[PDB]
RNA sequence: AAUUGUCGGGAGGGAAGCGGAUGGGGGCCGGCGAUGCGCCCCGGUCGGAUGUGGAACGGUGACGAGCCGGUCCGCCGAUCG
RNA sequence: GAUUGUGGUAGGCAGCGCGCGCCUCCGGCGUGCUUCGGCAUCUGCGCGCUCCGGACGCUGGCCUGUGGGCUCCCCAUUCGA
RNA sequence: GAUGAGUAGGAGGGCGCGGCGGUCGCUGCAAAACCUUGGGCGCGAGCCUGGGCGGAGCGGCCGUCGGUGCAGAUCUUGGU
């Protein structure tokens, strides 16, 4: 029939090339998936088994100072979560200034902080704008599986799926919700990058409400360092 | 010299569904749940028949 | 087009005799092309028949079920009035269609708009069978 | 109320297109957005950015 | 072929078993050893040539969208537990608002097949959306009820006059239905009378 | 012809955005002007008062502009003007130009029922 | 247009007017809201090859050759649409 | 119990069943590691299923009607003003 | 993907009026203007349209121009 012109045979084998190393690629991702998968369920066993083996520690220990008569210091939170409970009216510079450097730009917005010197008295002049705690594993689990969304290219990014924590904590050995959990949790060599990787939790109203913002936690209001019991304040915020 | 051509950059956003309600979702972002809730629920089962 | 199409598109995309405009030029803007060698009448340069060498015609010819197609010939774009190739088909929709077909996309001469020819045939011939018998159905269902 | 600047939007402006009315030019431009879309060229991308450019920024050279 | 279930589902969508032991039940290694180490290959299902569609006759000018695939398929609908075979059912709404009646079996649709019996109150057999119905605790013998011929087909209508032939099925049927209700003293009585509302009868602290 | 468009059309507001103070003075149009006043209790927004327009209350950009039949106007002077619709029937009307005389009109919905193009004053001037 | 008379509807315990939500009454609207589609049987009209000739013509090529091709008209078969 | 279905060329992703072995079929039979419970250690193909890349299905009423709709008009009422 | 307050003030994109160079049209089978609990589009400036009246002209689009947009000024004239 007709003759099929030059430029049309062109395109034609240059599409065929294409697409012949688009399925080369996709074969060696199918099969790069399933050695992930492997090792991502390894890796999520050995975390499991490592947390109940640190549980089960602390409790021996102080037991065995309990029976030798003396006394175990439980080794001090390395890990907080901090909640924003005042609005964004009428701020001071510096106490605006410190908010924002611990991305903190909306109430009730929640973002995890390492234990630091530095980190601590930062956090010492903002303590009547927000509350902070000790978070649960429980806690810290269930913030990034229903409310973790990651940063990639500025953006923020729903973490249905580990390729999009891989693409961005992958030269860490980040490629798994279980990974980035376990970083947090632990405050592992990279946390500042996972940490920052994390966009700050949008939080909703207490489910219960609050006693009162205006005072401390210790005087039976809600700013400052509640300790423990950030847990349950996470439960109802989440 | 061109690089080949992309026809499946404009994907929709994919929906958020919750981990901690649907089975499947938590299975994929962690296949270890499975297990976890396998072993769970034998574990609880044989405290309950024991008892 | 005795220049390129290309150029000939940037030149009258701003204005020219056959375009239709109405509503302003807010959101409401429609925008309408007139000349015979547009398949659907749309001001793009994809359909435009001022910006492209090769372009498809297809209208009713003055009577019995005459169809007009006719294409632009390649080498005579000088040559207005033998710039057409116009061939008139008497025979059934199918035999048309096929025409269409071979003369539009087995030969490469606008593969991307065969589809467009068929369909402004139909509408074309549908229309010839309606002014011939008259309106018979509304066409509203779906 | 969120604590952003403007919203969190850019307050910069940049040529994203000539400002001029040369067919031919506009033509240049469409060539060189296919380059540097299909290629990641910097040199395309340096050429697209300058043919957005004034007068005065494309001065003449001796 | 294997007659029961290799793993028992614990939950909806976990198995009791893991791969390990499914893999042992599976019988993968004797399939390995029978084919000599390695596992048999099975050559992809050969697709069937799409038919030779004539021509259209037409050519839209619109390319119409085509909807993107819904995964999920309706599942048969649920019958409440208070619901059994010879429950006495309270219909709520429609001409025989407030009547009691004897559940026979749901229908393929979901829909309750019951009666009244129809010479007890009335009511003969008929469809009543379960969502328009309470269950009450007294129940009635209807082993020797046979219901069998009737299913959602009986009631579809065929497009004023009742043919005599459904007359003779319903005296058919609530002839085994009135003897076994004949049984339980005062039943009659209670299911010839109808359900109300009295002074002071809070409908949310009634037990039916 | 059966209308493309399956979106549900959805008004965020159907009232009008009549300028302050025009039930009050005659002289002032109830065409709608931003108020300027430093005291404008309506350009303050106080509760209870005149609202003023703005781009929140956008129409969907996929059923923006379309009739209650389902297809988009477009106002057609004469019958020539008409076979413009002939390939968008499916998403535009015609609606005849109100200076149309009606032997005019008439061949114009002649042509339109020939091509199935819907006009919505088919009946003006018989 | 301000303003006024008449007729008809309506409201009225020291203002009226106005924003939002329903309702009563009225007024208006038939693109206000469809009746088509597919598969068969009967009857009526119009055309039917990859064959053979004629008229004009096109795609590509190099507004050359070669190759390929559609429209229309007349014939032998085909007996379909 | 309540609000809601935004999108419209994908059978993808994740998990798991049936056949490719047998027996006496609420189960049992092979190789390794075990905390002696168990284990992503063997885990491949074909056909299928699901909480799995954003709603689908059935039925009824009505279609010139005292029907349906309304951004139009006059009023009444709750809140605002 | 993120985000949305705005006087003084700045800027962008649009709406509207009257001419000029072009282009496409309408009109005694009824133009402009005006009237209307007719209808519809636009967030809006506005726009399209039914009906009436009127009885001779008018509009769309691309450029370009201007004595080009009123609620106020104890504003002007006229009218009430
Ligand atoms: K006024
Ligand atoms: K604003
Ligand atoms: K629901
Ligand atoms: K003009
Ligand atoms: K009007
Ligand atoms: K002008
Ligand atoms: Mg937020
Ligand atoms: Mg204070
Ligand atoms: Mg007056
Ligand atoms: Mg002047």
């Amino acid at each position: 029939g007709v003759l099929v012109p030059e430029s049309v045979l062109k395109k034609q084998k240059r599409s065929e090339e294409w697409a012949l190393v688009k399925k080369q690629e996709l074969e060696a991702a199918k099969k790069k998936n399933t050695e992930n998968r492997k090792l991502i369920y390894n890796r999520a066993k050995q975390y499991a088994k490592e947390y109940e083996a640190q549980e089960r520690e602390l409790i021996q220990l102080k037991r065995e100072a309990r029976l030798k008569g003396g006394f175990y210091v439980d080794p001090e939170a390395k890990l907080l979560f901090i909640i924003r409970i005042r609005g964004i009216n009428a701020m001071a510079p510096q106490t605006k200034k410190i908010l924002q450097l611990l991305r903190l730009r909306q109430i009730f917005n929640g973002v995890f902080l390492k234990v630091n010197k530095a980190t601590v008295n930062m956090l010492h002049r903002v303590e009547p704008y927000v509350t902070y705690g000790y978070p649960n594993l429980k806690s810290i689990r269930e913030l990034i599986y229903k409310r973790g969304y990651g940063k990639v290219e500025k953006q923020r990014i729903a973490l249905t799926d580990n390729s999009v924590i891989e693409q961005v904590l992958g030269k860490h050995g980040i490629i798994c919700i279980e990974d980035l959990v376990h970083e947090i949790i632990t405050v592992g060599p990279h946390f500042k990058e996972a940490n920052n990787f994390l966009w700050p939790f949008q939080l909703k109203a207490p489910l219960g409400g609050l006693k009162k913002k205006r005072n401390h936690y210790v005087e039976g209001g809600d700013a400052g360092n509640r300790e423990n019991y950030i847990n349950e304040l996470i439960r109802r915020m989440n | 010299v061109v690089r080949p051509i992309k026809k499946d950059v404009n994907k929709r956003a994919t929906l958020k569904k919750n981990p901690l309600k649907n089975l499947n979702v938590l299975l994929k972002l962690n296949p270890y749940a499975k297990t976890a809730r396998r072993m769970s629920l034998l574990a609880e089962a044989q405290r309950v028949k024991a008892k | 087009t005795t220049v390129p199409g290309q150029l000939v598109w940037e030149i009258v995309k701003k204005n020219n005799s056959f375009l239709v405009k109405e509503f302003g030029n807010g959101t409401a803007g429609v925008v309408f092309s007139k000349e015979p060698n547009n398949l659907y009448n749309l001001h793009s340069y994809k359909h435009s028949g001022l910006a492209n060498k090769k372009t498809v015609t297809i209208q009713a010819e003055g009577k019995d079920k005459s169809v007009l197609l006719a294409t632009s010939k390649t080498k005579k774009q000088n040559k207005p009035s033998t710039l057409l190739n116009k061939s008139v088909m008497k025979k059934e929709f199918r035999r048309m269609s096929k025409a269409v077909t071979n003369q539009v996309a087995d030969n490469y001469y606008r593969p991307d708009l065969k589809k467009a020819a068929l369909a402004r045939l139909s509408a074309v011939n549908r229309s010839l069978k309606v002014a011939k018998s008259g309106v018979k159905k509304k066409n509203r269902q779906a | 109320g969120i604590d952003l600047k403007a919203g969190g939007k850019s307050k910069k402006t940049k040529r994203t297109a000539p400002k001029s009315d040369d067919v031919y030019l506009k033509l240049l431009v469409k060539l060189y957005r296919f380059l540097v879309r299909r290629t990641g060229s910097k040199f395309n991308a340096v050429i697209l950015k300058r043919l957005f450019m004034s007068k005065i920024n494309k001065p003449p050279l001796s | 072929a294997k007659k029961s279930p290799r793993n028992p589902e614990l939950i909806r969508g976990v198995g009791k078993l893991s791969r390990s032991k499914m893999y042992h039940k599976k019988g993968l290694w004797a399939i390995k050893k029978k084919n000599g180490g390695s596992f048999p290959v099975h050559k992809k299902a050969a697709a069937v040539a799409p038919p030779a569609v004539k021509p259209p006759k037409f050519y839209p000018a619109d390319d119409v969208a085509k909807p993107l695939v819904n995964k999920h398929k309706p599942k048969p609908t649920k019958l409440r537990a208070s619901i059994t075979p010879g429950t006495v059912l309270i219909i709520l709404a429609g001409r025989f608002k407030g009547k009691r009646v004897v559940f026979l079996k749901q229908l393929k649709s979901g829909l309750l097949l019951v009666s009244g019996p129809f010479k007890l109150n009335g009511v003969p057999l008929r469809r009543v959306n379960q969502a328009y119905v309470i269950g009450t605790s007294t129940k009635v013998d209807i082993s020797g009820v046979n219901v069998e011929k009737i299913d959602d087909k009986y009631f579809a209508k065929q497009a004023n006059v009742l043919p005599q032939g459904k007359k003779d099925d319903q005296k058919a049927v609530d002839e085994a239905l009135i003897k076994a209700v004949e049984c339980v003293p005062e039943l009659k009585a209670y299911l010839s009378a109808r359900f109300s509302l009295k002074s002071c009868m809070k409908p949310h602290e009634l037990v039916f | 012809a059966v209308p493309l468009l399956t979106k549900k059309v959805v008004k965020k507001r159907v009232k009008r955005f009549i300028r302050p103070q025009s039930d009050r003075r005659i002289t002032v149009k109830e065409s709608w002007r931003r108020p300027k006043g430093i005291d404008s209790r309506v350009r303050r927004k106080f509760k209870g008062c005149v609202l003023m327009p703005n781009i929140g209350y956008g129409s969907d950009k996929k059923t923006r502009h379309y009739l209650p039949n389902g297809f988009k106007k477009f106002v057609v002077h004469n019958a020539s003007e008409l076979e413009v619709l002939m390939m968008h029937n499916r998403t535009y009307c015609a609606e005849i130009a109100h200076n149309v005389s009606t032997r005019k009109r008439k061949e114009i919905v002649e042509r339109a029922a020939q091509l199935d193009v819907v006009i919505t004053n088919k009946l003006a001037r018989l």
